[PDB]
């Protein structure tokens, strides 16, 4: 389970699981908000 | 087949043939079960697993089970030395063949036997295909007439 | 396409087929009594393109791969 | 996997039902976009009342050439 | 001992050597395990027992003197001589003191036997559950065959409550009532007579209190008690 | 030695499952718990879930009886619409705040006790909070935790055979509550009835009424 | 033992033929455990007794009151009237249930601890002298039909309780491929055999699906899927 879980945290594994999560966040927050051209605070 | 030739069992000949009890629907099915087929799979499912894997765990190890508590019963798993051959209190019952020779004749015995079953079973599939008929039928038809009734004569009607 | 038979009732059913191809009707025996050319309906060797989809006749196909299947085997 | 992926697109994201009654004038189509970023423009008029991307493989020609008929089969 | 709950069987290890009155070794759950736990389980039965003698008693004499007055509903249906929330309240007060003062007891045995106001009186040494003193100012007999006699007759009268609420809940009858009831027909005013289930059917006798009742202004439940879990 | 989830077969039983756990049959073909903390997380993992299995499965079953008997409760797959309901002054977004609000402070009660084994049993907290262990050797916190609160009948305090014989139950009652809550939603799924509904639907009529003949799990049948 | 069940079986090493009855059986090894062997020699012995007991009145019933078929003789219209009171199966039961439970209480207690339940509860004085498990004596004994050889009479008791095991068995497959009783089918076999045997009667279940006892619904079925008649 270990080594396993070392395998997880290398440098592809991990850079691809960030850039999906990261890429995911941005599609719901477009989804939910879309068009934000301006920051309307 | 033969007992419903005969009249012994409430069933057509044309309907007591092995390929139209249930197992292939298409080719025919049976149903006055007292459950439908795929629920008895289940249930055979579940018992053929048990039985299935308990057997291969003694291929594996054959001091196994017979160490587990099953019911009572595992003190009849405890098998012998070959795999093939466990013939305990229960895989042996009469104690048929107590000399290695006797032995050694019944397993002769049982091998040809069971490889005349293997083609036996192979040839009642094939049949079937080419003949849509029973076992038996196809027997008693070539016994009627042998030179009209065979492989050559069928081959113009197979699946007719 | 709703209401063309099943396949199985194509691939079990020497009637139907032959219904559509009549060389069917006398089932394996051509094949076996060396007299292929009754299977000429279904094995033809006709070439150019079928005029209602634009593409090779099915039967030429059929052909072309037993005969290729024949060579290889051998 | 892939081959997999092709047949189970074919079949729940495709007008290939529809496409075998009008196989001239109905463009094949197996892919369907997500609307977030207005990309939804993608998904043609491709005909038969489905909305996708239009493909350019040949499968549905292929499956057609098959016999398939169905989605399910697919 | 030789009085065993179960004829033949062994008594749990912590209910040997135990020297409670009437402890026949009946501890299936070992509840009784701890050695403190014992001792406040022992409270609570005591207090159980006296408490469901009480009620016993009462219902049957009220029952014996007021036949029309149903034991069930009496809580809704008596005329108070006074009101219903001042009683509440005095009856609070006073059985906070009182239950206050011997839980603190049993806790700490000799914490609260002396009086408050007359400090000359004070309530002599006692084992835990049994003040006496003032409170038992006659005694019939040695005090253990008469704790052994306490402890029986309050487990038969708790279970002579659940089986009043229970056949009052089925019946809707007062005790006696129901026990006459059952004296005319014995076979057909059993539980199993009423009762009944079978892998595709169950009857289910009907509730005989009403679903809902109605007291001064507002509604109070009172059902039945897990009627879906009924037999 | 023991007895194993698989009779015989013992390559497929992991190291580190010697046997102390309670409820340790080898099982463990993916090694999920192979390494040491990640086998103690998983411990309270599976008793966490197993006790919540249980009141869940409980309650839905209560529920289930209650609705049989004609009593104005929904079913557990309607429950929380249903209260909903009957009370449109309660929102549903307080309601979702308050329980995690709640259920956080109790959860992070517990998450520093499974970081230290004994730190709760102090400051706004008496030392019955500290944890009895168990697990891995421990004598401290742990899944089971004694004291006069979580364990007031003190049936885990005397005689160590009842407490071992009360863990088994423990865990073995979890598990099967595991199993139950799945086919719970599996069998909602399928048929779209009450557990106690396909209960009675089956007895009423053992065949016919199987997992064959509710359309989903068999699609062609 | 020496005679064995079939010829030539190998007997298993814990059946060495002190049991009574002891013939070498137990092809699945559910004897191979001490306790579990004292257990279902118990529950044999159980079985035997009341199978014989069965038996035996399903036959003296069939003799005395042929117009009545043991299999249907337990429903409510079909129960003899001894007094003026009403017919309550659930009343019955209760009395039933009760006596059953409290007995079978006191035996399961003795085979637990043997001898530890051989006293009167309320005489210590009178006791019951069960020289072995299974046979209480005393005024289980009245007659003192023991004493002698006890071994002897422990084997026809198993071998008459075996045989009224296998008796029974045979009366409820009878009763549900003919609808008729033993006697009946045994008349009836004898005039015309070739025409009403097993091959005959087998596949036929001459028993409702449900029936109706005072408004509750008992559901019916044979030991095998039959035909339902
Ligand atoms: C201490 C024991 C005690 C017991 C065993 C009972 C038992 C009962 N009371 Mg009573 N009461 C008791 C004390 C007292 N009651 C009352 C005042 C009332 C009233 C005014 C009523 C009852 C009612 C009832 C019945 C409710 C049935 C039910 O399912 O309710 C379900 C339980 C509840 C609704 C309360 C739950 C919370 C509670 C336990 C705290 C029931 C038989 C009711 C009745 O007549 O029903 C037919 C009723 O209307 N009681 C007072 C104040 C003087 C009491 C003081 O000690
Ligand atoms: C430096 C270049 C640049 C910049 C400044 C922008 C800026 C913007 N783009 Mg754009 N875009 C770019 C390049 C760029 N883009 C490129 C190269 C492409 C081709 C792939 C696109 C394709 C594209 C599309 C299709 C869309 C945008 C949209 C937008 C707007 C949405 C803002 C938002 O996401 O809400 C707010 C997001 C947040 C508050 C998240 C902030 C927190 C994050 C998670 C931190 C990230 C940490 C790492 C925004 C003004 C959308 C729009 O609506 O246009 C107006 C939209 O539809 N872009
Ligand atoms: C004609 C086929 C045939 C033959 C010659 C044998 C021969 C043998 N088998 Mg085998 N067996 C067979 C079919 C056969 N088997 C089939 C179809 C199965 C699948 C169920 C098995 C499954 C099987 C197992 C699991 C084992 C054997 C074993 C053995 C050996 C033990 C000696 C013995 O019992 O002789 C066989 C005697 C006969 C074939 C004559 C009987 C023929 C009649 C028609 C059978 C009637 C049986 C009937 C159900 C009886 C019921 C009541 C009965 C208990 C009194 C022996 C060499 C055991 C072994 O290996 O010993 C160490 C053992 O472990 N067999
Ligand atoms: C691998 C390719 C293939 C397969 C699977 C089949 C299968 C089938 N063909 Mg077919 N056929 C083929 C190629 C094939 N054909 C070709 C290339 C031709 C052109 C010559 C034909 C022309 C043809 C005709 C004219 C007819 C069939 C028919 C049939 C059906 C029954 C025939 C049969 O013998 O049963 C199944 C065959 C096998 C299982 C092959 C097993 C091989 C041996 C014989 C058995 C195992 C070896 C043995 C133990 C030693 C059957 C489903 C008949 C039919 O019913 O129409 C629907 C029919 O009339 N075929
Ligand atoms: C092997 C080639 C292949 C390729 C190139 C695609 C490509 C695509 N698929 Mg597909 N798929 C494939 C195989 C393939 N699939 C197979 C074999 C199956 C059967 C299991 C499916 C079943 C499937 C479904 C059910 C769906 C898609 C969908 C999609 C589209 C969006 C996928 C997405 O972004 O989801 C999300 C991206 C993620 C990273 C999350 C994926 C999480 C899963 C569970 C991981 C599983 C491992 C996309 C164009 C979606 C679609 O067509 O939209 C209309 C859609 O719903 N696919
Ligand atoms: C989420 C619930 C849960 C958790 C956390 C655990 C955790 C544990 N179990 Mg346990 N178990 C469970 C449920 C659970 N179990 C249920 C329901 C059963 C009854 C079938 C069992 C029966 C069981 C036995 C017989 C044994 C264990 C054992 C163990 C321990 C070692 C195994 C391990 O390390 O892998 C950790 C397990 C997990 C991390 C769970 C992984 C879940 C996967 C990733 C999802 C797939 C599950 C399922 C196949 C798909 C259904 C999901 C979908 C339908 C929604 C460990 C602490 C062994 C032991 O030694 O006991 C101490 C052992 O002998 N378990
Ligand atoms: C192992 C062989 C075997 C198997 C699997 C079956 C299976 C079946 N038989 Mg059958 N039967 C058999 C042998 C067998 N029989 C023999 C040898 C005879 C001659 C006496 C009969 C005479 C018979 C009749 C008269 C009837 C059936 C019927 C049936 C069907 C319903 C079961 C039932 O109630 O009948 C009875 C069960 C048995 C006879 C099992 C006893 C067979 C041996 C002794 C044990 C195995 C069922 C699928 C019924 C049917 O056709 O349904 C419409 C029906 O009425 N069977
Ligand atoms: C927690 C849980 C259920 C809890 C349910 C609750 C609270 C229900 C709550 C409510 O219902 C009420 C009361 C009222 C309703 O109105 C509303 C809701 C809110 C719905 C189930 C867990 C259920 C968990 C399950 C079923 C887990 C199964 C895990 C298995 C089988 C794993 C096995 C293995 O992992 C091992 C052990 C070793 C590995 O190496 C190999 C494999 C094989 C992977
Ligand atoms: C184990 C044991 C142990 C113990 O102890 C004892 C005992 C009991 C003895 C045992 C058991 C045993 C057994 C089970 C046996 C069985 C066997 C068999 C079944 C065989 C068969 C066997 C079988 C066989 C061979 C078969 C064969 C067959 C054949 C040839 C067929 C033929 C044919 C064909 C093709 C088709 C056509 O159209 C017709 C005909 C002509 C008809
Ligand atoms: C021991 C053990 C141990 C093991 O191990 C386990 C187990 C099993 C768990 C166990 C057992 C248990 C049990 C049995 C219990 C029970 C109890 C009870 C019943 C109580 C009651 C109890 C009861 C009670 C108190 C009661 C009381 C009553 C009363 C007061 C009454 C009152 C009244 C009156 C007068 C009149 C009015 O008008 C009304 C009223 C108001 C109503
Ligand atoms: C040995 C062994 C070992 C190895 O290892 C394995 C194996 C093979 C398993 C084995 C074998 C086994 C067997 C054979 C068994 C069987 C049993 C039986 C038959 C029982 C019965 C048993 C039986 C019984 C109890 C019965 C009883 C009866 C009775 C009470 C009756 C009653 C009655 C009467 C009077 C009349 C009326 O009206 C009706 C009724 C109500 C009906
Ligand atoms: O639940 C309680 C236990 C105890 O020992 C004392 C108390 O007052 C309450």
């Amino acid at each position: 389970m270990k080594d396993f879980t070392t395998y997880l945290s290398t440098a592809p594994v991990l850079t691809l699981l960030s850039v999906t999560v990261v890429a995911g966040l941005l599609i719901e927050i477009n989804r939910f908000f879309p068009d934000a051209l301006i920051a309307a605070f | 087949e033969i007992l419903a030739t005969a009249g012994l069992i409430p069933a057509t000949p044309e309907e007591a043939v092995w390929f139209r009890s249930g197992v292939i629907p298409p080719a025919g099915q049976y149903g006055k079960y007292w459950m439908d087929p795929y629920s008895l799979f289940w249930i055979e499912a579940i018992l053929m697993n048990f039985a299935e894997l308990k057997r291969w765990q003694d291929f594996k190890e054959p001091g196994s089970q017979s160490k587990q508590y099953f019911l009572g019963l595992e003190a009849v798993f405890g098998g012998s030395g070959n795999p093939a051959y466990p013939g305990g209190q229960w895989f042996n019952m009469l104690n048929l063949g107590k000399t290695p020779e006797e032995m050694k004749k019944l397993q002769t015995n049982e091998i040809r036997n069971g490889r005349l079953a293997m083609i036996a079973c192979l040839g009642c599939a094939a049949q079937g295909v080419m003949t849509q008929k029973g076992p038996f039928a196809n027997l008693l038809e070539h016994l009627a007439d042998p030179v009209s009734n065979n492989l050559l004569g069928n081959l113009a009607t197979i699946l007719k | 396409p709703k209401e063309i038979p099943l396949p199985h009732e194509f691939t079990l059913n020497p009637e139907l087929m032959a219904q559509l191809y009549p060389s069917f009707s006398k089932g394996l025996a051509p094949f076996f009594t060396l007299d292929w050319a009754q299977y000429s309906d279904f094995l033809t060797f006709q070439g150019g393109l079928n005029p209602v989809t634009g593409g090779l006749w099915l039967t030429d196909t059929v052909h072309h791969h037993l005969a290729i299947a024949v060579l290889f085997l051998i | 996997i892939w081959l997999s992926g092709m047949y189970f697109h074919g079949a729940r994201f495709s007008n290939y039902e529809a496409w075998l009654t009008d196989p001239t004038h109905i463009k094949p189509s197996a892919q369907v976009v997500w609307p977030i970023v207005g990309q939804e423009i993608l998904n043609a008029d491709v005909g038969g009342g489905f909305q996708g991307l239009q493909i350019t493989s040949g499968f549905f020609q292929l499956w057609r050439a098959a016999g398939i008929t169905s989605e399910l089969q697919l | 001992a030789r009085a065993n709950w179960l004829p033949g069987s062994d008594f749990p290890a912590h209910l040997e050597n135990c020297k409670l009155p009437g402890c026949y070794g009946f501890d299936p759950l070992g509840l009784g395990a701890n050695e403190e736990r014992l001792a406040w389980f022992a409270e609570s039965e005591r207090v159980h027992c006296r408490w469901a003698m009480l009620g016993v008693a009462g219902i049957l004499v009220q029952e014996i003197v007021k036949p029309d007055v149903f034991w069930y509903t009496s809580g809704a249906t008596v005329e108070l001589p006074f009101d219903i929330t001042g009683l509440l309240a005095f009856e609070l007060f006073v059985m906070h003191w009182v239950e206050s003062r011997r839980g603190y007891d049993i806790k700490k045995p000799g914490s609260m036997d002396q009086d408050p106001i007359f400090s000359n009186f004070k309530l002599p040494a006692h084992e835990p559950g049994y003040p006496g003193g003032i409170f038992a100012p006659f005694v019939p007999g040695s005090l253990e065959e008469l704790k052994v006699k306490e402890i029986k007759n309050g487990r038969l009268a708790m279970l002579a409550f659940i089986g009043f609420t229970m056949a009052a809940q089925v019946t809707g009858k007062n005790p006696l009532a129901a026990l006459r009831e059952h004296l005319d027909n014995p076979l057909g005013t059993t539980i199993f007579s009423k009762a009944v289930v079978v892998p595709g059917q169950a009857v289910v006798p009907p509730c005989a209190i009403p679903d809902t009742i109605e007291f001064q202004g507002i509604t109070i439940p009172a059902g039945c008690f897990l009627h879906s879990l009924w037999p | 030695v023991r007895e194993l989830w698989f009779p015989g077969n013992k390559e497929v039983v992991p190291d580190y499952l010697d046997g102390s756990l309670v409820g340790d049959h080898g099982f463990d073909p993916l090694g999920l718990g192979s390494s040491p903390e990640q086998l103690s997380w998983n411990v309270h993992a599976e008793i966490f879930h197993g006790r919540l299995a249980m009141t869940g499965v409980a309650g839905i079953l209560l529920t289930s009886l209650l609705h049989k008997g004609g009593a104005d409760v929904p079913e557990w797959f309607e429950a929380g619409r249903v209260y909903l309901d009957r009370n449109p002054n309660v929102d549903f977004g307080a309601l979702l705040f308050s329980t995690i609000v709640m259920s956080g402070f109790v959860e992070f009660k517990r998450l520093n006790d499974i970081r230290n084994p004994g730190s709760q049993g102090s400051g706004i907290l008496p030392e019955d909070f500290k944890g009895v262990g168990g697990p891995q050797g421990r004598t401290v916190g742990g899944p089971y935790v004694g004291g006069r609160y979580f364990d007031p009948m003190g049936l885990c305090r005397g005689s160590p055979e009842q407490t071992l014989k009360y863990k088994w139950n423990e865990i073995r009652n979890g598990r099967l509550a595991m199993m139950a809550f799945l086919g719970f939603a599996a069998q909602y799924a399928a048929t779209g009835k009450g557990p106690i509904d396909n209960l009675v639907d089956h007895v009423a009529d053992p065949f016919h009424t199987t997992f064959v003949h509710n359309g989903v799990s068999v699609p062609f049948i | 033992q020496r005679k064995l069940w079939f010829p030539g079986v190998a007997a298993p090493g814990y059946l060495d033929g002190s049991m009574a009855g002891d013939r070498g059986f137990d092809p699945m090894g559910l004897g191979a455990n001490p306790k579990m062997m004292t257990w279902y020699r118990q529950a044999e012995l159980q079985n035997g007794r009341w199978a014989m007991l069965g038996v035996a009145g399903i036959l003296g019933q069939e003799i005395i009151n042929p117009a009545q078929w043991w299999y249907t003789a337990g429903m409510p219209e079909n129960l003899p009237r001894f007094d003026s009171q009403p017919v309550n199966m659930g009343g019955i039961l209760a009395w039933e249930f009760i006596l059953m439970h409290f007995v079978e209480v006191r035996r399961w207690q003795d085979i637990r601890k043997k001898d530890s339940v051989n006293a009167d509860p309320f005489n210590p004085n009178l006791k019951v002298p069960n020289p072995e498990l299974g046979y209480p004596g005393g005024p289980f004994d009245p007659l003192g039909f023991s004493k002698g050889n006890f071994k002897e009479a422990q084997t026809k008791e198993i071998k008459n309780g075996r045989l009224a095991m296998v008796a029974f068995a045979a009366f409820t497959i009878q009763a549900q491929a003919t609808g008729k009783g033993p006697l009946q089918n045994l008349t009836d076999h004898l005039s015309a055999p070739f025409s009403n045997n097993w091959t005959t009667n087998i596949g036929h279940c001459m028993v409702p699906t449900s029936v109706d006892v005072q408004g509750l619904t008992i559901p019916l079925s044979c030991l095998w899927p039959g035909q339902q008649m």
